[PDB]
RNA sequence: CAUAGUUGCGCCCG
């Protein structure tokens, strides 16, 4: 009651130049993409050119597109702590984002500077024709655009290309809520009728329904999950 | 006379074919109304379209549910003629046998 | 491809796909193929020009319909087997420039 | 047959004695309201 | 050799409380001083506070005996 | 002779709106049952 | 006939459910015990069910479709049980990790992560005007 | 449907103004001249006349009872 | 009736191996919005069968590109196997190949 | 410990709005002059339609709300007028509601436009506003609607119909020197048509002394009341709400 | 369906109070009154008009529930100056100050009309 | 009970033991014509 | 407004909106759809706040004035149909209203509404239990098996239609028309998947305001927007701003590089706005300047068919089953709930094991037999 | 107060 009734006073919102930054963090993000997109040609060239040696438990091709993936995720967080450190004190996003009540860092990256990488499986888009991952590049590219690098922020809308990759990513963060809610509650059910007759016994030993003794005390101390809570020894860690 | 066939609203043979919206307005139908349906009873019936895979083409896929390293199928149907269509697989054998 | 453009024996819809790596030249005329229209590129220059649209413009008491686009061999039915075979720039205003 | 009356989830048991429809039971959308102490649920003057 | 804890347990706390909430809707005489009080629940509530009602709770040990307690005999949560 | 770029994002929509009024978004279902 | 509506002790009234009655309320699925919680009604003057927002957190409610499922206990002794067993303040703290189920919610842990910055300042108006809404308000205006 | 007698945000008559409103798209104003013509300041209001669709026009083609 | 029977039921086959039948081939055309009626009439359905066991077809696959849309789906336990055409998508009618 | 004496300056006045200022008042006592404006200036709008006929296009009620909406000449004679619930009758008389009749027939080709103009009423001096005209419905050839309807006092507190303002402006310390809005960046936002700054200036100096003063008002009338006398009515309505409390609190405390 | 009478939001029922005083017995001279079928236009003026005056202590209002039309206002005084003589005091007050007001604007109507 | 055509729109009774036609149109489609009762709509 | 011609139409179920406005923020496909000449939804002003509480988790807050001026109000039209028949010659039922000592019983619903024929006229007021169909098969007097409405439902018998059966049979439709008036509960979206509930509804006085008069019409969460990052509503809401001031419907069609938001901004501020939209509002309770500048605009909102009228139900003592005598669903959905697995071990992991045998024995179908205690059997 | 099949397929909501 007291902190709405005060906010009437304050007030909250979000808006547009909550979302805008200024020119200079928009060149910085631009300078780290260019040289990002450098980097990763130069990676494709060595891989071109034979000359990137696999690291170890790792093939040819699984090194080339980890190098590849770790460029371009330093890229984007790079770019995402240079879009966070240009937000001003009165930047809503930051205000919500702050104060932990929704949203997260990430987020305030992806809608100012970059959306990142799309991934399908944990994995770059596949080659779904011969050897592209759309009609629009050449065969055996593996720069980020083909790949499915959306490198535009959602303030600056993302290219079709761009667009539906990301409609790809987000058709299998769907087919994964679908999937979870086929086995919501199987394994629960299993586990409740499993367990179901398990108590506390007056004699303050747990037994089921057949009177069979599981633990002589609950959770070996006889404590309930109630009123437990976190502390430190002091006589564990300190040197003699 | 063998039977009646409904027939889909705004097609060729449906009387709404070729109308101008004034005659439309004046049979109580909508200009606008896209057509493409059947009405049965009374009761407006649309009939969605149903994906299958391709007939007459070569496909070598990795059964993992077998003792086969690879199986070529193709489903074998001639022109509008011979609803049940032969489907042949041509399979290698699991070479780990032993 | 020159016949199907002219629309002269093969209808459009009609398929023509080549496989050069396997040489392979798979022609499909069945129903339930899946195709959509896309601007012909030569010499990565469009084939549509400025007199086209000034008769679109006009599209009524003209009747220059997309008919004719199509006759015209400027925009072709392309599915999704042939688009394999397919260079397809996004727009002509950026990606076809020098 | 008799033994599909009770087998699956809709049976005698697993559909009608490990939970069944109960009367004095109202289900209906929820809004927020800050004005009520947690303890407390807005109800509509038909279903009272 | 009474070994259950002297403390009642919630769950004899809600029953004990809802039965005698339960005799006293049926006109139980009340062991308790009460003034302006309609609901049996308060009632109930300021009877065990009081520690007056009249149950006694038997506590079954899983080996088949058992133990009785009075109420006043129990520490109240 | 040729489409200017900044001509061309009015062009698209002439054709576009060309083929719509030939053709109709249920060709599907009209097409098929004549066929 | 008056002498079937005259009562005596020991008679039952089906009374309507009336300000103050003890509620069951859940929403499906059902997860752990503060997925299903006892309540007190309250009766408003529309068509929906009302709740205070941090308990939406427990049910894992949110405002954009969920309907939810009330049940009235029809006993004394089922009412005195939801009484000490089922509501939300006893269901605060979860065993499930030992922590709180609900907490600060949206709007209200923005709007008090600005209240408690350092430079929040209030005229005598504006907290005399707030402090109405606190409760547990012993009536004494703090020294500013 | 047809024009709402009033502006749905501030209740302004917006129910007399629909006729003359295209009148003057006749007369071929620019939208937002011809809303400035008929003085409407609020974009409130400019909404109604701007974005309204007049179906009742269209039902008028059919019959009646 | 035959005909009037499956369109009427949506269960496709012999009416008498009405158990063993495809189901949901016709529906009750849904008019709430017009563009609703419209994505009714544009839907295409996936069956399971056989080959939904071997590979999944929920994820959107690159071949849908510009004759599916992306992002239309309905949510639930049919995410992926219901889709609906893009705009310019036009469906092979089939021809003779003589 | 007294309220203060409050001055005010008309800046505008036409048939369609007031536009003016009050000086040396309390925010509280403004921000209630306006909602008594928006929500409790009894006017008279169109209530309990009764429909003899109708074969518009449209459904009844759906004719009865847009009548509901037509605003009414009721300059003076809503004073003189009591509320419905308050009157002795059976249920409608001259002195709590106004006939009004309504009876249009097209038997023409032409579109026939049911407008403001065909209403009738018994009483002259309550007319439609607009009596351009507001359109009710357009009529086919053989299509007709008769009708009768009333129309009764009424406050927009109980329905919008009632609300006479077609927006009122507001509007208070327009450099913000009060600070009690932080512009992030005030370079960015446009002046007001009441601010006195310089261009250079975007926010007057914090003054750590100020109060709420010279509110700036703009009262446009619907047209069913001139803007004078909804001011007017407003402050008498709210002096009367404020002298009738005082009376209950007077009764309470000798009670 | 159960959408509340509009008409009552202002309108009182059968032994229904406008307004009644309770004594607020947490602080000495301090009452809560507990007005009926009102909003927020007369609380929050009255309020205003409270805290002008120098002998209140405190003085603040709320509503219970927005659906609901009660309000409470609490006002505490210095213990010479009852509450409710301040709340009569700032109603006479505010119905000098809107007298006046009125006074002044028809003034300034004639002027604008006749200048 | 009266009953209006759907086609040429002529107000005619038919009684209930009879096929319903129009009684020079053929047409079999009927509407009831509209209520006599007193029916109030408030306007809010 | 689903088609054209839905006045002839007689549909099993329709929603038609009062006012119908094509989108400010349009697309160049939308032409195509046709939508322009049939739309689905209003251009409301949303100003994006928090406010009192009432729009929070994604809630919506509505100006009950505009609803009061017919803002989103909709009608929702019924058709019931019912068939004449003829099942042999052992009986032929038939359209008549019944009379209380003609037929050997009847509900307690009054008959007295139809015409000689049994069918309600069209312009009559009805209930949840009136009768519009009196129908009565003969007995082997007769019996009778006339029709009511769904108990939730109060409307007006709009149109009455009777025709020939295929068989040959005199049968009739009724359309009922029962207004639906936006409400608490009702659901609303954007057309970015911002669902929402109408959280509560506050006359305009209530509502905050702009220095030029304007109300919000709605108010939403401002936490809705950062998890879900839809910044097409933001954009959407910014465009339409800029369009309603310019007098020109925008265009929102995606992949155009001639739109961003920096020109939309730059147009904005030509009239006399804040370059991003932000606007200073007053609090409508004590009229005080907000301390921080709110987002606001015009933005196309649409209502959804889901009302609380079709959701809420309840359950005290109705028609158990015949089989299992436990509650059903009949006439509507008072069929109680079902104590799912899931609620039953809930009450368990709660030890609430009273009222769990109250739920699932003495409030469900409280039985008793009698069992012979020698063999063990029900006697 | 009392009286209105299943048994499936489809579809809508979280
Ligand atoms: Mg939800
Ligand atoms: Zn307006
Ligand atoms: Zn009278
Ligand atoms: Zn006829």
């Amino acid at each position: 009651t007291v902190i709405n009734n005060w906010l009437l006073i304050e007030g909250h919102t979000i808006g547009i130049g909550d979302s805008i930054a200024d020119s200079k963090t928009y060149q910085d993000i631009q300078n780290t993409i260019k040289k990002a997109k450098q980097d990763v040609i130069e990676v494709i060239e060595k891989a071109h050119n034979n000359e990137l040696e696999p690291t170890p438990g790792n093939t040819l091709r699984q090194t080339f597109e980890n190098q590849v993936n770790r460029i371009l995720n330093d890229a984007r967080d790079k770019t995402g702590s240079s879009a966070q450190k240009s937000l001003s004190e009165y930047n809503n996003f930051k205000s919500m984002v702050v104060s932990g009540a929704k949203g997260s860092k990430i987020n305030i990256s992806q809608v100012i500077a970059v959306v990142g990488q799309q991934n399908v499986e944990g994995k770059r888009i596949p080659f779904g024709f011969k050897h592209r991952t759309l009609p629009h590049f050449i065969k055996d590219d593996y720069g980020p655009e083909s790949r499915g690098f959306v490198e535009n922020s959602y303030l600056a809308g993302l290219t079709p290309t761009e667009f539906f990759f990301h409609a790809m990513g987000g058709r299998e963060g769907l087919i994964d809520t679908a999937v979870k809610t086929a086995e919501t509650g199987y394994i629960q059910r299993r586990l409740i009728k499993s367990m179901e007759s398990v108590m506390v016994k007056y004699d303050a030993t747990v037994r089921n329904s057949i009177n069979q003794v599981v633990q002589l005390r609950y959770g070996e101390d006889g404590l309930a999950g109630e009123s437990v809570e976190f502390q430190n020894l002091a006589t564990l860690k300190p040197s003699n | 006379f063998i039977g009646k066939i409904p027939i889909m609203l705004r097609s060729t043979y449906c009387l709404l074919n070729g109308l101008t919206d004034r005659d439309l307005c004046e049979l109580n139908e909508c200009p606008l109304d896209p057509g493409g349906y059947f009405i049965i009873n009374g009761s407006e019936k649309v009939l969605i379209a149903q994906e299958k895979m391709a007939t007459n083409t070569v496909y070598v896929f990795a059964k993992k549910d077998s003792k086969y390293a690879y199986t070529g199928e193709c489903r074998s149907c001639l022109e509008n003629s011979s609803r049940p269509t032969s489907t042949i697989w041509v399979s290698m054998l699991a070479r780990g046998g032993q | 491809r020159k016949l199907r453009r002219q629309m002269d024996i093969i209808v459009s819809e009609v398929s023509m796909i080549r496989d050069i790596r396997e040489r392979e030249i798979r022609i499909y005329t069945d129903a339930g193929r899946i195709c959509r229209p896309l601007l012909i590129v030569e010499k990565q220059k469009l084939l549509l020009k400025k007199r086209h649209i000034d008769q679109l413009k006009e599209r009524e008491y003209n009747n220059y319909s997309w008919q004719d686009l199509v006759a015209s061999g400027v925009v072709e039915y392309i599915d999704t087997l042939e688009e394999e075979t397919v260079m397809l720039a996004m727009t002509p205003d950026d990606l076809q420039e020098k | 047959s008799l033994k599909q009356r009770l087998k699956g989830k809709e049976g005698r048991v697993r559909g009608n004695l490990m939970g069944k429809r109960v009367d004095f039971s109202a289900r209906t959308v929820i809004t927020p309201d800050p004005n009520l102490s947690i303890d407390q649920v807005g109800v509509p003057r038909s279903i009272a | 050799k009474r070994i259950t804890t002297p403390y009642m347990t919630k769950y004899e706390r809600a029953r004990v409380l809802g039965t005698r909430a339960l005799q006293i809707a049926m006109c139980a005489p009340v062991m308790v001083e009460l003034e302006g009080e309609t609901d049996p629940l308060l009632i109930a509530m300021k009877e065990l506070k009081a520690r007056k009602i009249p149950i006694i709770i038997r506590r079954y040990l899983p080996d088949g005996s058992y133990e009785d307690w009075g109420v006043d005999e129990l520490i109240i949560s | 002779d040729e489409i200017t770029p900044d001509l061309w994002q009015e062009a698209c929509w002439i054709v576009i709106s060309s083929y719509f009024d030939e053709k109709g978004l249920v060709r599907q279902q009209l097409d098929s049952f004549d066929e | 006939k008056p002498s079937d509506l005259h009562l005596q002790t020991g008679y039952k009234v089906e009374r309507h459910m009336c300000d103050g009655d003890i509620v069951i309320f859940n929403r499906q699925p059902t997860l752990h015990k503060m997925s299903m919680m006892g309540h007190r009604v309250r009766i408003l003057p529309w068509s929906t069910f009302r709740l205070n927002l941090s308990v939406t957190t427990p049910y894992n409610a949110d405002f954009d479709g969920d309907e939810m499922n009330l049940h009235l206990p029809q006993s004394l002794e089922t009412r005195a049980e939801i009484q000490e067993l089922a509501m939300v303040p006893r269901m605060i703290v979860t065993p499930q990790s030992n922590r709180p189920v609900m907490g600060i919610v949206q709007d209200t842990l923005t709007a008090v992560r600005k209240f408690t910055k350092r430079d929040v300042f209030l005229e005598r108006g504006e907290v005399m005007n707030l402090l109405m809404f606190l409760s547990t308000w012993d009536g004494k205006v703090p020294q500013p | 449907m047809i024009i709402p007698v009033r502006c749905f945000t501030c209740g302004k008559i917006v129910g007399n103004k629909w006729e003359a409103y295209l009148g003057l798209l006749q007369a071929e104003y620019t939208e937002g001249d011809a809303l400035d013509a008929l003085g409407l300041k609020r974009y409130c209001c400019r909404r109604m006349l701007l974005a309204h669709v007049d179906l009742i026009e269209k039902l008028l083609n059919y019959a009646p009872l | 009736d035959g005909l009037k029977y499956s369109l009427a039921t949506g269960n496709w086959g012999d009416q008498k191996k009405a158990h063993q039948a495809r189901a949901g081939v016709s529906q009750v055309l849904n008019r709430l919005t017009f563009a609703s009626t419209l994505s009714h009439l544009r839907r295409l359905n996936s069956p399971i069968g056989r080959d939904g066991k071997l590979a999944k077809p929920r994820q959107l696959h690159n071949t849908l590109w510009g004759m599916v849309c992306p992002a239309e789906t309905p949510e639930g336990h049919a995410v992926g196997l219901v889709k609906n055409l893009a705009l310019m998508a036009y469906i092979s009618v089939g021809s003779q190949p003589s | 410990p007294y309220a203060n004496q409050p001055t005010v300056r008309i800046t505008e006045l036409t048939d369609e709005n007031v536009k003016f200022i009050i000086e040396n008042t309390d925010l509280a006592v403004a921000n209630s002059i306006r909602r008594v404006f928006i929500a409790e200036v009894p006017i008279i709008a169109i209530d309990w339609v009764q429909i003899d006929a109708n074969s518009s296009v449209l459904h009844d009620e759906f004719i009865a709300h847009r009548l509901g909406l037509i605003p009414l000449t009721s300059d003076d004679i809503v004073d003189k007028l009591q509320y419905s619930r308050d009157c002795t009758c059976e249920e409608f008389c001259p002195e709590c509601s106004v006939e009004f009749t309504l009876d249009v027939r097209c038997n023409e080709d032409q579109t026939r436009h049911v407008t403001s103009r065909d209403l009738i009423s018994n009483s002259p001096r309550v007319i439609p506003v607009t009596s351009d005209d507001i359109l009710i419905v357009k009529l086919r050839k053989g299509q007709e609607l008769r009708l009768r309807a009333y129309a009764k006092k009424g406050f927009g507190k109980e329905h919008a119909k009632w609300n006479p303002t077609a927006g009122v402006a507001f509007e208070y310390d327009p450099d913000n020197a009060l600070r009690h809005t932080v512009y992030p960046k005030p370079e960015e936002w446009p002046k007001s048509e009441y601010s006195e700054l310089d261009e250079d200036e975007s926010q007057a100096p914090y003054d750590p002394n100020g109060k709420p003063e010279r509110f700036y008002y703009n009262v446009e009338s619907c047209g069913s009341l001139r803007p004078e006398t909804i001011v007017l009515s407003a402050l008498s309505g709210l002096k009367k709400k404020l002298s009738d409390l005082q009376t209950q609190l007077s009764h309470e405390i000798q009670s | 369906m159960n959408a509340p009478p509009a008409f009552e939001s202002f309108l009182l029922f059968e032994g229904e109070k406008k307004i009644t005083i309770n004594k607020d017995t947490k602080v000495p001279n301090a009452c809560l009154f507990t007005i009926n079928k009102e909003d927020h236009t007369l609380g929050n003026i009255i309020k205003s008009q409270l805290l002008k005056d120098p002998q209140v202590l405190f003085a603040g209002y709320k509503v219970p529930h927005p659906l609901e039309h009660k309000i409470i206002i609490r006002v505490q005084t210095t213990p010479d100056y009852s509450p409710q003589e301040a709340f009569t005091n700032a109603i006479t007050d505010l119905i000098s100050e809107l007298s006046l007001l009125e006074e002044r604007f028809r003034v300034a109507i004639k002027d604008k009309q006749e200048g | 009970m009266i009953y209006i055509c759907g086609e040429c729109h002529t107000e005619n009774e038919i009684k209930s033991r009879d096929p319903i036609r129009c009684r020079e149109c053929g047409y079999r489609i009927m509407y009831k014509k509209r209520t006599k009762r007193l029916v109030v709509f408030d306007a809010r | 407004v689903y088609i054209t011609n839905f006045h002839v139409r007689m549909d099993t179920l329709a929603h038609v909106l009062y006012y119908p406005q094509k989108p400010l923020v349009t697309t160049r496909s939308m032409e195509y759809l046709r939508f322009r000449e049939l739309p689905a939804g209003i251009n409301s002003i949303v100003a994006i706040a928090s406010y009192t509480g009432y729009n929070q988790e994604d809630s919506v807050i509505m100006n009950r004035s505009a609803v009061d001026r017919g803002f989103f109000r909709s009608v929702f039209y019924r058709s019931y149909k019912e068939q004449e028949s003829k099942k042999g010659f052992d009986q032929e039922e038939v359209f008549e209203k019944p009379t209380r000592e003609t037929c050997q019983g009847m509900r307690h619903a009054i008959y007295d509404k139809l015409d000689d024929d049994g069918l309600i006229a069209p312009g009559v007021r009805v209930s949840g239990d009136d009768v519009i169909i009196g129908k009565t098969v003969t007995l082997p007097t007769k019996r009778d098996c006339s029709t009511f409405l769904r108990t939730s439902e109060t409307g007006i018998v709009d149109q009455v239609m009777v025709t020939l059966n295929q068989e040959g049979y005199k049968f009739c439709k009724i359309r009922v028309r029962s207004v639906r008036i936006p409400q608490i509960g009702d659901k609303f979206a954007s057309r970015h998947g911002q669902k929402g509930t109408c959280g509560i509804q506050y006359r305009q006085e209530d509502m905050p305001f702009t220095c030029e008069g304007i109300t919000p019409d709605i108010i939403i969460n401002p936490h809705a927007i950062p998890s879900r990052m839809t910044i097409g509503h933001l954009i959407e809401c910014l465009q339409g701003k800029v369009s309603a001031n310019k007098g020109e419907i925008g265009d929102a069609t995606p992949f155009n590089d001639a739109v961003n938001v920096q020109k939309i901004s730059n147009l904005l501020s030509d009239y006399g706005y804040h370059l991003r939209g932000n606007e200073v509002l007053y609090n409508g309770f004590t009229g005080r300047k907000i301390t921080s500048q709110i987002f606001i605009g015009p933005t196309y909102y649409q209502r959804l068919k889901h009302m609380v009228d079709d959701k809420i139900h309840s359950r005290a003592r109705g028609p158990i089953q015949i089989l299992n005598r436990q509650p059903m669903e009949g006439r509507s959905r008072d069929g109680g709930l079902r104590f799912g697995e899931m609620e039953r071990d809930c009450q368990i992991a709660h030890g609430a094991a009273q009222f769990l045998r109250e739920r699932l024995f003495e409030a469900s179908d409280p039985y008793q037999v009698h069992v012979c205690n020698l063999c063990g059997i029900m006697a």
